[PDB]
């Protein structure tokens, strides 16, 4: 605000603001059975397989 | 010299045994003959031929 008072005149002002980035790390764990893995690779032809 | 079959007989769990094999844990040889005698001819005495 431009004043006409007895103090020194108003000077323009800059403020240096330093914004950073916080990182957040998430892991979801999954178990798969070893007999469930083994018949994914296996060859199958009968309608029960 | 003799004359027999050339291949194995094939038994496979098809669409009606496969429901009772999964769900009940019991299957049966030739479901189609058991169903065609209990409900289709319930009074048919066991004859040989």
């Amino acid at each position: 605000i431009a004043h006409g008072d007895g103090r020194r005149p108003n000077k323009q002002r800059q403020y240096i603001v330093m914004k950073a980035c916080n990182k957040h790390h998430i892991g979801a764990e999954i178990e798969l059975a070893a007999a469930d893995i083994e018949l994914l690779f296996a060859e199958k032809e009968t309608p029960l397989d | 010299a003799m004359s027999g079959p050339a291949a194995y007989a094939s038994y496979v769990v098809r669409g009606a045994n496969l429901v009772t094999a999964v769900s009940y844990g019991r299957a049966m040889r030739n479901f189609e003959q058991f169903m065609a005698r209990i409900v289709d001819h319930p009074n048919a005495l066991p004859s040989v031929e």
